[PDB]
């Protein structure tokens, strides 16, 4: 593809008419790239014309494909854009990134075939820290905590934490509100409840795999947990850090049907019943699954616990083994070890 | 369209930065306290603090230090400002007039820069060639100082270290070298830059970075004759010159981090050092290793000086005092007694200066004596915190103050022939009486040849016939006026010492026993005109006259009053004032326009009554309690007739304009006794003899906020009032220490571990739960109680002890349903360190009745419960999300009604009449409306705008006052007049303003008279705020016409008034925050129009060239120049 240095910012709070493609109507984050491949001829010269002149697009987040009317949008810079020549047919794939969201004022559609929209970008604001207002001033010098020691043998690190809100919020005594609620509303600590809720979720390297910076660790988080278009539009509403963060952590504490990956559609167990009596997660008692094998007991590191191999009713894929008990008086008698990357969570509806 | 007016009524009193330095004199040793916007100029005496100016400046005191160049025997004073306002400030006085000139002011603020998360820094060179500022993340501002350099022009020097925890000026340097310690990933590093102002950039330092702990935090520039740094964590103290390398580990300084230092040598050879706690350390160099001329150290031992309060900036002034400043406590006068050792703590309290502190949560509360609201806040927090009583009591102006060893009583006496004046003050000891003779300010005493030099006389006055009886223990000794002999001495009739002695213009009054009698006075003779046997013993008796029609007789024993003729014994009329104690002393005068009588006993209530002139018992029968202590009555003519003075632990004065009495407050701590006295220097004044001293003087305005602080020695939360009982119930929080013993130890003897009643709640109505982090030793526990403090002793009668991990949050007084009982209901919530959101909660209603704090009900949430607020006899909470209302069943249960789903968390909780706001700490204002119909809850408005909210407040149905980021204040504004829904469905932001606090607590009510006026007052409510400061303001609403004329007003003030460092007005109350900036609007300024009053008369007549004056309708567009004082003085009494 066409290489690109140049960088465009479009200024914060002001108003600007750009064009939409109408082949993408899906919501585009900001930081998230959408790939795609133009085969008109007006839609080949209206990327030519974009990329000689601002190598932008815009693309209105609709809140219904059918009605065609979107609130709100987002910009996005054309980091790569080739052209292709084959079977007679000129095609056009631009691989854009998300830069920043504009609310469409007004929307209007072009003689040429593409609808030109005059839209307003949308200020994602940051927030200062909660105690920068009631700092004391000659506690600032120990506001610079003692670096970031992070081990797997520490695991929950609990007293590193303790201690950030204790010297991070010593100074919420003197408002009428609790750390532990100020806590709430810190965007490290936010980030930090994120991080560790997704590696139960995955066996991801979450020390480089995920950003320092709030604002674009919030976009990517947004994008890649799996929700349906209405979230994705309702997290595009919030204009700050914390209140996206906040949104986060809600459409992510409720989902608690496990159901499987491959599936999506089946519910093979509930958050609710976790034995976590004594990696792979522990479910007490489990549903719609079919056993199969033999109880081989070799090498298995639980003991008394005999496995066998499992299949949900259909998609016939591993996903764990329901241990059982090799001796009369044990409990559990079956526990089903299913793997983490093997279920993905959604809404209990 | 808001017309509001925000006026403060109490001066922020929370020390941030102080520093001493010759300021106003070259000779005087000047202390600067920087208390917010307000600087205070003491010159430090040899007995303590001699205030000397008050200045206030339009900023917040950021930064505050004193440099004197050469060329200057005063020193300067660089202030900067949190809006980045830079100023030299210079005093000049002139015989009496004192102005704080400003030689030099400029903007220091950068285009664009994120604030650093460390702060402003601001350090001076010692040889004040240049200043350093810090303001942004790897910039060093520095502004060259020059004579010429008016505007303050400034050059940004880069900076390669990103996060830089503190700067200092090396002593001792050619050129102008800086240290600092910086974070940088392979730990903490000190390095050491040296300045070049030519270059414009920084060079090789004198010496290499070397490595520090990881937690060291802040530098000391030792002075010259040492020269080199000082480095201070928690663990270890290094110094470093370079080639010289010391450093130490005491076990002392372990516990807690030291915070703030200061230098008490002018070569640094002691410091002084204070941590979080507040225990004052004291470093120590020492200078023994003067090998070759250059002193170095030899060790770097640090002693313990002794705790003291929790300190925030020490400053050592000379002669061994120690001024310790306080942000949450009390600001304090301590003496390094160096050689003392009482209990091993050298430090001895010699002064405290009052501070209302971070007010967490007040209450207006109403007392009786109709309006004059009391105003009670939970101020101070860790092992200061306490509860502040607010009033507005009349201030005493004493004109001399003379020391007395507690006197049982003082008279006047005339030295002279009568000229209606007195110039004698006659006292009384516990056994003997001293009289003084002072005609002007004379302290000489001398005794009289008619009075005895001991004999505990009573009553010594002016008798008629031209002479004056004396009564004493013994006998009655009566000495002439113009011979000044005694001439006759009617003793007791058995000899007896008289307890009460009655003096009156012809009468004289002896009780011996329970018999008494009365003698009139004949010219230098005593005739005796009565004498009688009372029925009990005479608590005491009183004669009004040349005859008293009547006279009064008291009962110490049965505290029953009787009514007999003075010189006969036929008894008129009897009372009883209640019976519980025999009555001190009684009275009768003029006070309220007629002849009303009043008897103080020793409980603390005074009964009155009223009495006709000739013959006429009523009975008035009403108790107040005024104090806490036995009393003393009395009446003073500089009054508006005759008024009456009540000494008491608390003194009051009865004012009554016709018919209606009130006992205002008197602006002292403890009045014992008070007697008028026509002093040749003070004629018409007052005497008042206190528990510790004496004093002469007057009184004043009641522009006065007299402050009775109640110590709990733990950090007080929330607070209400529960007028049915007359307690109030109080939460706090004390930090104690886990014991690897298993359990908890407290630190320090609280409110809470010494209460009359106390109880521990195990209602345990959920079991199980986890930890499996477990509670480490050495861990501080926070653990909640339920305080019942009692209203007129403040002493904690009940004390209720909640679960392990109950966070208390809420407290609400309230009576629910058609119960007849007022309810205690806090709501409290589990708070585990493992889970981030709490998941239980609990609603607790307590019963303070007959002296135990009995629950009634004990409701489990799924949450956690934030605010609570009360529905005419509905019981709504705020469980985490939700906002639910509950009914109050006759069962005596709660039960739930209506849930209302909110995505924020519903924080703030603010109701009136059916209208309901909430919000959160994001600041996103949302209003409901409950309907009774559908029993149901609707959403009326909406207002989302990311920004930290402090606090909110319902002004009225259309306007909603909140506080926000930047110490900034809004107010909102339905418009129910708009056309489509969209319109009314969304709140206007209608004001903004910069008040320059955090504002911490949001309450209706006023301090000052509930008076209607008939035709009402110019401004609509009142809504009082505490800060974390501790000012408290006062925002009220104003009409239209008023808004546009006091803004017109404050436009023309703004051009004619200068102000210290020439900061334009409009730019400081400008709305100001990190992301935006934008000029005030619907907001007046109080202190600005208040300072009306006390400018120049030409200044005045600049300021008024134009206007209305009363109104448009009558012109006068020249307004006489004092129709806008008076507008002035009715806006400044709201407060
Ligand atoms: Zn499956």
């Amino acid at each position: 593809m066409e290489e690109f240095h140049g960088r465009t910012l479009h200024d914060d709070d002001s108003c600007q008419v750009i064009p939409v493609l109408p082949q993408v109507m899906m919501i585009l984050i900001p930081g998230q790239t959408l790939p795609l491949q133009l085969f008109h001829p007006q839609e080949v010269s209206m990327v030519r014309n974009l990329i000689q002149k601002d190598r932008t697009f815009a693309v209105l987040a609709y809140s219904n494909v059918q009605e065609r009317e979107a609130q709100f949008g987002t910009t996005a810079e054309i980091y790569a854009y080739r052209e292709e020549q084959d079977f007679g047919i000129e095609i056009v794939k631009v691989k854009a990134i998300g830069r920043q969201r504009f609310k469409v004022l007004e929307l209007r559609t072009q003689s040429d075939g593409i609808q030109q929209a005059k839209v307003q970008i949308l200020p994602e604001c940051v927030l200062p820290s909660t105690m920068s207002a009631v700092q004391l001033e000659s506690l600032n010098k120990c506001q610079i905590f003692p670096s970031k020691p992070v081990s797997r043998e520490d695991q929950c690190s609990y007293k590193w934490w303790q201690k950030y809100q204790k010297r991070k919020f010593h100074c919420a005594n003197l408002t009428s509100w609790p750390r532990w609620l100020y806590s709430l509303y810190d965007a490290e600590t936010l980030m930090d409840r994120i991080k560790k809720q997704l590696r139960e979720w995955d066996e991801n390297l979450k020390d480089d795999s995920l950003p320092s910076n709030p604002i674009d660790f919030s976009y990517r988080v947004a994008a890649c947990l799996p929700i349906d278009d209405v979230l994705r539009i309702q997290l595009l509403k919030i204009g700050s850090a914390i209140q996206r963060l906040r949104c986060e952590l809600d459409i992510m504490n409720k989902c608690t049907s496990l159901c499987c990956k491959q599936c999506q559609e089946t519910e093979i167990t509930t958050k609710n019943e976790i034995f976590s009596l004594s990696e792979t997660l522990t479910v007490y008692k489990a549903c719609n699954l079919n056993l199969i094998g033999r109880p081989s007991t070799e090498h298995s590191w639980f003991p008394g616990y005999a496995w066998t191999v499992a299949q949900c009713k259909i998609c016939a894929s591993h996903i764990g083994w329901k241990f059982t008990a090799t001796k009369k008086d044990m409990s559990p008698q079956k526990f089903w070890g299913l793997t983490r990357s093997a279920l993905l969570p959604t809404i209990p509806d | 369209m808001s017309y509001n007016y925000v006026v403060t009524a109490q001066k922020p009193t929370a020390v941030n930065g102080c520093v001493t330095g010759h300021f106003t004199s070259a000779e005087d040793l000047n202390l600067l306290i920087a208390k917010n916007t307000r600087l205070e100029i003491y010159v430090v005496t040899a007995e303590g603090l001699r205030p000397v100016k008050e200045v206030g400046m339009y900023g917040k005191i950021a930064v505050m230090e004193l440099f004197r160049p050469k060329g200057e025997s005063k020193d300067l004073l660089f202030i900067l400002t949190a809006k980045y306002n830079a100023c030299i400030l210079e005093y000049k006085q002139s015989g009496e007039s004192i102005d704080i000139i400003t030689r030099a002011h400029g903007n220091v603020q950068d285009r664009i820069g994120r604030p650093s998360e460390t702060g402003i820094i601001g350090i001076i060179d010692p040889e004040c060639r240049m200043i350093g500022l810090r303001l942004y993340d790897g910039l060093f501002k520095v502004i060259p100082l020059d004579r010429d350099n008016k505007e303050l022009k400034a050059f940004n020097i880069r900076l390669e270290e990103l996060h830089v925890i503190d700067v200092k000026f090396l002593y001792g340097c050619q050129a102008p070298t800086i240290c600092f310690v910086y974070q940088d990933p392979q730990g903490r590093h000190v390095k050491t830059y040296e300045v070049s102002l030519r270059e414009k950039e920084f060079n090789k330092g004198p010496w290499k970075q070397e490595n520090v702990e990881a937690e060291a935090s802040m530098v000391i520039a030792v002075p010259e004759p040492f020269g080199g740094a000082i480095i201070i964590g928690q663990e270890s103290i290094t110094y470093h010159n370079g080639d010289k390398y010391l450093a130490i580990a005491p076990p002392i300084i372990k516990q807690s981090t030291i915070v703030c230092h200061n230098r008490v040598d002018p070569n640094g050879s002691r410091y002084l050092l204070g941590d979080m706690e507040g225990r004052l350390f004291m470093l120590l160099l020492e200078k023994e290793e003067q090998m070759d001329g250059t002193v170095t150290l030899k060790d770097l031992r640090v002693e313990l000086l002794g705790e003291t309060s929790i300190a925030e900036c020490l400053t050592y002034l000379d002669n061994g005092v120690v001024f310790v400043g306080s942000r949450l406590g009390d600001s304090q006068l301590v003496k390094l007694n160096v050689d003392s050792n009482e209990q091993g703590s050298y430090v001895v309290a010699m002064e405290t200066f009052t501070n209302l502190g971070p007010i967490v949560d007040m209450c207006v509360v109403d007392l009786e004596r109709q309006g004059q609201g009391q105003l009670v806040t939970c101020s101070g927090a860790f092992k200061e915190g306490s509860l502040r009583i607010i009033r507005n009591g009349i201030g005493i102006h004493e004109h001399a103050s003379i020391d007395l060893p507690g006197i049982k009583g003082l008279w006047p006496l005339r030295s002279d022939p009568n000229r209606e004046t007195d110039d004698t003050l006659v006292l009384s000891f516990v056994g003997q009486t001293r009289v003084l003779m002072l005609n002007g300010e004379e302290v000489e005493e001398t005794e009289l040849m008619g009075f005895v030099d001991d004999q505990q006389t009573f009553f010594c006055g002016n008798v008629a016939h031209q002479q004056l009886i004396q009564i004493t223990s013994a006998s009655v000794r009566l000495v002439s006026q113009e011979p000044k002999a005694l001439v006759s001495e009617w003793k007791e009739p058995q000899a007896k010492n008289i307890s009460v002695a009655s003096c009156n213009s012809s009468q004289v009054v002896v009780a011996v026993g329970r018999a008494l009698y009365y003698l009139q006075i004949h010219p230098q003779e005593l005739r005796q005109i009565s004498h009688t046997e009372m029925e009990h013993e005479v608590a005491c008796l009183d004669i009004t006259p040349g005859l008293s029609p009547l006279c009064a007789i008291g009962l110490w024993t049965d505290i029953s009053a009787r009514i007999l003729k003075l010189p006969s014994f036929e008894l008129l009329h009897k009372e009883m004032l209640g019976g519980e104690i025999i009555p001190r002393s009684i009275l009768m005068t003029t006070f309220e326009s007629s002849h009303y009588l009043l008897c103080a006993l020793g409980d603390g209530a005074l009964f009155y009554f009223g009495l006709n002139i000739e013959t006429g018992l009523l009975s008035d029968r009403k108790k107040v309690t005024l104090g806490t202590q036995p009393t003393v009555l009395r009446t003073f003519r500089s009054l508006s007739t005759t008024n009456v003075f009540a000494c008491s632990d608390r003194p009051t004065v009865i004012y009554s304009s016709n018919h209606k009495l009130v006992f205002s407050n008197v602006n002292l701590k403890e009045v014992n006794y008070m007697c008028p006295l026509n002093s040749d220097g003070y004629p018409d004044s007052l005497a008042l003899a206190n528990n510790s001293t004496l004093t002469i003087g007057t009184i004043d305005e009641i522009q006065k906020l007299h402050i009775r602080t109640v110590p709990l020695y733990e950090s007080p939360r929330k607070i209400c009032y529960q007028e049915v009982s007359q307690c109030f119930g109080v939460l706090s929080s004390r930090i104690e220490v886990q014991d690897t013993s298993g359990g908890t130890t407290a630190l320090r003897p609280s409110a809470s571990t010494q209460a009359l009643s106390s109880s521990v709640s195990s209602s345990k109505l959920f079991s199980s739960s986890t930890a499996p982090h477990e509670t480490s030793f050495g861990e501080e526990v926070e653990v909640h109680n339920l305080l019942i403090i009692d209203q007129h002793t403040f002493e904690v009668l009940h004390a209720h002890q909640f679960l392990q991990n109950e966070y208390a949050l809420s407290l609400v007084s309230c009576k629910l349903g058609k119960d007849p009982n007022t309810y205690f209901i806090v709501g409290t919530a589990m708070v585990y360190p493992e889970e981030a959101e709490p998941k239980q909660g609990r609603i607790v209603v307590f019963q303070y009745s007959d002296g135990k704090l009995q629950t009634v009900a004990e409701k489990e949430v799924k949450g956690a419960v934030y605010s609570m607020v009360e529905f005419n006899g509905k019981l709504l909470a705020s469980i985490n999300s939700t906002v639910r209302l509950y009914e109050w069943t006759t069962e005596k249960e709660l039960r739930t009604e209506c849930n209302h789903y909110n995505n924020i968390m519903a924080l703030y909780l603010k109701t009136k009449g059916d209208f309901i706001l909430v919000g959160d700490l994001m600041r996103s204002v949302l209003l409901l409306a409950y309907k009774p119909m559908e029993g149901n809850f609707e959403e009326i408005a909406r207002d989302f705008n990311p920004n930290w909210m402090s606090a909110v407040e319902i002004l009225d149905d259309d306007n909603f006052l909140g506080a926000e980021n930047a110490f900034n204040l809004f107010v909102c504004q339905k418009d129910s007049a708009a056309t489509t829904d969209e319109e009314r469905q969304h709140l206007q932001e209608v004001g903004l303003f910069h008040l320059g606090e955090f504002v911490n607590v949001f309450c209706h009510g006023s301090l000052v008279m509930q008076n209607l006026g008939e035709t009402s007052t110019p401004t609509q409510g009142s809504v009082l705020f505490g800060t974390v400061n501790g000012m408290i303001g006062l925002v009220t609403s104003l009409s239209e016409s008023w808004y546009n004329l006091l803004l017109d007003m404050q436009n023309r003030l703004n051009k004619v008034i200068k102000s210290v460092g020439k900061i334009e007005h409009s730019f400081w109350r400008s709305f100001h925050t990190e992301r935006k900036t934008e000029p005030a609007t619907g907001f007046i300024d109080g202190d600005l129009i208040e300072s009306f009053l006390d400018i120049s008369r030409p200044k005045m007549q600049e300021v008024v060239a134009n206007l209305q004056y009363d109104d448009g309708s009558g012109m006068k567009r020249e307004a006489t120049a004092d129709d806008l004082i008076k507008v002035v003085e009715e806006l400044t009494r709201i407060h």
